[PDB]
RNA sequence: ACUCGUGCCCCGUGUGGCGAAAGGGAAGCCGGUUAAUAUUCCGGCACCUGGAUGUGGGUUUUGCGCGGCAACGCAACUGAA
């Protein structure tokens, strides 16, 4: 919550992200991903989508709490994102809990 | 982990058989030289049984369950993915990629894949296959 | 189509089978 | 009008019981020479180029049929 | 290069009906014809179409809002007090 | 002991011409 | 050549229907022909954008046309632009299955009793 | 004299209303089974404008539950609807903005539109852009209830009536001027034949009370009894009072 | 369907007309011709609607076509309430 803004910026500068709506869900075919992050004014269908692949590839999913475009500032860029997918962690322990 | 396996049942989203659901033979998560992309191989059908009823002959049963198949390469964009699956012995190697470049291993393919599909909808299993999706 | 259209072609099939009974 | 390729469809298209008259129009300036049949809905024209066909497929006609030449300067 | 030093858009009405209500005027003018963010897709592409309806240029949805700006005070703390009521004695 | 009736409107019935 | 032309038909306004366009003949005068009005495109019956594949022409005029030419291979050919016949399936799945948890979270969780 | 001006208007030859513009009127559903028991729902469509109201209207597709068809319905737009938005309507809707539930089944305070004076007529009162009623106080013994009209008024209904929760979409209008005669003409162009606006001072005596004269004037009191003659009602009619309002109003 | 009209069987919420030679709307162009008519007559070359119908081609040996990842294509390529 608090401290996600704080922990997205570290993985930012150590592991490796992935950013937009195909490459997310090419990351979920391929089985390598660890975590996604969704916006909250994502439409319905695409929100409900990327959960049932999450289910079937066994992958824990955030609800990020706020839009698309604080979403992407929370991971420094200068334009809207609402969905993400996450690599590898680096020096940052977001997938603890 | 990987769920497109050689035993998946998906459904077409685009194309001629857009709705239809199929069963994946053989993934190709390496684009070929043609389809340079993920792709896969898949049987599935076209035309669903008809519904049947406890009054009616035995003539008229098996004339309405009767199954029209096709088979198919498809880009991995173009499924979407469910959470059954039918493991199925009749279908190993039906297809390998090289039954789609002549006209006459595609009709033997297809003849295999009904005579198989008939005989297991006919035993009552995987009864959500055999169902159309109404949308 | 129109529902005058289809009129015509089972008009058309009612007269052929009568024929064709005639012929046998 | 529609126009005829070749001339083995040609050649059928004159054997139809339809086929009421046929014509020759050649044209010495650009070297042509046209066949035309006239049917019930369309009147149908061959186009060749040569010469030595054009008396070939003349034989090759039905003997039925009538011939013309499309004089110039045709009368009203 | 500013080419105006009071008037603004109400410049269109030239030295006709009174300074006051040319004042009047211009304060619903201005915030009729700006655009806003769309609470859906987020884009910058929302404008008037009528007198109470605003639609969205890019994802296509138009909604029911004020004469002259997207949401009224009257609206928006009545939301906050339903919320409130429904809220905090049923849950 | 009445009939069934499957509409709530009242059609005129049909007699010989 | 700077010849003034004329109307070949009882109507002397100019509506919505008389229509014309100038033509030159093989008789080497200037004349007018009196056209019809253009078709028009059918349209997506969800969003509304003009349906690729299928002729713009005026209403009658599709009764005569074979009917290859009228639609495309797919479910809902006409009508529907094949975008919207995409979300419509995955709606459909996702829906029905959410539809199966519900039921059976409810009867076993809560109906154990 | 002749007859005067608004006698005319009772004939209705050229002072009736403009309607080709206009589709259908403004109601909610026919009351039935599922909003007396349950709920039901349905989408909205569009908002669109009819020419000759502020307010926009809502378009609105429900189910037939004996047939095999589908029902299109003009509600008044409440602000905050959007298109694809579900809506709930019954006794056991829920409290959210466009929902159309009993003033039974609503607590103290809240806010509707478009209420029924009596169950079933389908909307009487609140139906102008930027206005509403409050519920004040509830009876179940009896079964009434007491609520606050837009003009200060306090009344009584049942309390099966249905309403709109919410406020009606179309803002503060009235805020800014018309400041040009032709966008007055445009206002009523679409809605009667009442613009523009003869005085009677300036007319002959044979057309109206306030006549001629050698000055413009009246020449005898403004204020007419309530029970006069048709003929002779113009001016104020049964005014308790004339004058400025100094301060306040005692009457609520 | 009638032996032959007579007899059977379904659906039902709703049920008239007049009103536009500028609104909506199936389909024709060129050349020639008379003292005086012509997109109407003569010559050539087309199109629309309605009604009957036979050849060629198409589909089906396990019944109602194939191709393209796709947008879609091809002379056809069942479909009542
Ligand atoms: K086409
Ligand atoms: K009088
Ligand atoms: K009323
Ligand atoms: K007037
Ligand atoms: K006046
Ligand atoms: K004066
Ligand atoms: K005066
Ligand atoms: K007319
Ligand atoms: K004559
Ligand atoms: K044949
Ligand atoms: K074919
Ligand atoms: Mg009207
Ligand atoms: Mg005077
Ligand atoms: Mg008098
Ligand atoms: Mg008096
Ligand atoms: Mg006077
Ligand atoms: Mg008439
Ligand atoms: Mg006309
Ligand atoms: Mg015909
Ligand atoms: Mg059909
Ligand atoms: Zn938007
Ligand atoms: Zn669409």
């Amino acid at each position: 919550a608090q401290s996600i803004g704080a922990k997205l910026a570290l993985v930012i500068k150590s592991g490796k992200v992935v950013l937009g709506y195909r490459s997310t869900l090419k990351a979920l075919r391929s089985g390598k991903a660890k975590l996604i992050l969704i916006a909250a004014n994502t439409p319905p269908l695409r929100k409900s989508e990327l959960e049932y692949y999450s289910m079937m590839s066994k992958t824990p999913v955030h609800h990020y709490s706020g839009t698309n475009i604080e979403l992407g500032t929370a991971c420094g860029k200068l334009f809207r994102c609402s969905t993400m997918a996450i690599l590898d962690a680096g020096d940052s322990d977001i997938l603890a809990d | 982990m990987k769920f497109l396996k050689t035993s998946r049942v998906c459904l077409v989203t685009r194309g001629r058989y857009a709705g239809k659901k199929v069963v994946i033979i053989q993934p190709v998560d390496q684009g070929t030289k043609s389809h340079p992309y993920g792709h896969a191989l898949v049987a599935g059908i076209e035309r669903y049984p008809s519904k049947i009823t406890r009054r009616m002959s035995k003539a008229r049963i098996e004339k309405r369950s009767k199954i029209k198949p096709f088979i198919k390469v498809i880009n991995y964009n173009h499924l979407m993915p469910t959470r059954y699956t039918l493991e199925l012995e009749g279908l190993k190697a039906v297809i390998n990629a090289d039954t789609f470049k002549e006209p006459s291993q595609r009709e033997e393919a297809k003849k295999t894949v009904k005579k198989v599909l008939e005989d297991r909808y006919n035993s009552g299993k995987n009864r959500w296959f055999f169902t159309p999706l109404r949308f | 189509m129109r529902a005058k259209w289809r009129k015509k072609r089972t008009r058309r099939l009612k007269r052929k089978r009568r024929k064709v009974r005639a012929r046998s | 009008p529609q126009e005829v390729s070749d001339i083995k469809k040609f050649i059928e298209i004159c054997r139809r019981k339809d086929a009421s008259s046929a014509r020759i129009k050649k044209n010495p300036k650009t070297q042509q020479i046209k066949f035309k049949v006239r049917c019930q809905r369309f009147l149908y024209t061959l186009v060749l180029k040569d010469s030595d066909k054009a008396e070939k497929l003349k034989q090759s006609l039905p003997p039925n049929l009538q011939i013309k030449d499309v004089p110039k300067r045709n009368k009203r | 290069s500013k080419r105006t030093k009071k008037v603004g858009i109400s410049g269109k009405y030239g030295t006709r009906y009174g300074a006051s209500l040319r004042k009047l005027v211009k304060k619903q003018e201005v915030t009729q014809h700006a655009r806003y963010t769309c609470t859906f897709c987020g884009k910058n592409s929302v404008r008037r179409t009528a007198v109470g309806i605003w639609s969205c240029k890019s994802c296509k949805k138009t909604m029911a809002g004020g004469a002259y700006t997207v949401s009224t005070p009257a609206a928006a703390a009545m939301r906050s007090t339903l919320r409130r009521l429904r809220e905090i004695t049923e849950a | 002991k009445t009939k069934v009736r499957k509409s709530t409107t009242f059609h005129r019935p049909k007699t010989l011409v | 050549a700077p010849t003034r032309v004329t109307y070949r038909r009882r109507n002397p306004y100019n509506t919505t229907s008389n229509r014309t366009r100038v033509i030159k003949t093989p008789g080497g005068q200037l004349r007018v022909l009196h056209i019809k009005k253009r078709g028009t495109a059918p349209k997506c019956g969800d969003c509304g954008i003009k349906l690729p594949g299928i002729p713009a022409l005026r209403p009658r005029e599709y009764a005569t046309i074979s009917k290859p030419k009228k639609t495309v291979q797919r479910a809902y050919g006409g009508s529907r632009c094949g975008n919207c016949v995409r979300d419509r399936i995955i709606r459909a799945f996702l829906i029905e299955e959410q539809k199966i948890v519900k039921k059976v979270l409810k009867e076993q969780s809560q109906a154990e009793k | 004299g002749r007859v005067i001006r608004n006698q005319r208007k009772g004939r209705g030859s050229v002072f009736t209303a403009h309607t080709r513009l206009r589709k259908a009127p403004a109601k909610f559903r026919p009351l039935d089974y599922a909003e007396r028991h349950g709920y039901i729902r349905g989408i909205v469509k569009e908002i669109i404008h009819d020419p000759g109201r502020g307010a926009p209207l809502a378009r609105v597709v429900f189910r037939s539950p004996y047939k095999y068809k589908q029902i299109t319905e003009t509600f008044i737009a409440n602000e905050g609807m959007y298109t694809g938005q579900f809506i709930y309507a019954g006794k056991n809707a829920a409290l959210t903005v466009g929902n159309i539930l009993p003033l039974s089944s609503v607590p103290e305070g809240t806010v509707v539109s478009n209420v029924e004076e009596k169950p079933g007529d389908r909307g009487a009162l609140g139906r102008t852009s930027g206005n509403y009623v409050t519920v004040v106080g509830h009876n179940p013994d009896e079964g009434k209830t007491r609520i606050k009209l837009p003009s200060g008024a306090k009344k009584v209904v049942p309390s099966s009536s249905r309403g709109m929760i919410g406020i009606v979409a179309g803002g503060g209008r009235t805020d800014k001027p018309l400041l040009k005669a032709s966008r007055a003409k445009h206002k009523f162009a679409v809605k009667r034949n009442r613009w523009p606006k003869t005085r009677g001072v300036a007319m002959n005596p044979v057309d109206h009370p306030h006549g001629g004269g050698n000055h413009q004037h009246i020449g005898k009191a403004s204020t007419i009894s309530r029970y006069a003659a048709q003929g002779q009602k113009a001016g104020l009619i049964a005014a308790r009072r004339t004058g400025l309002l100094r301060g306040t109003q005692k009457t609520k």
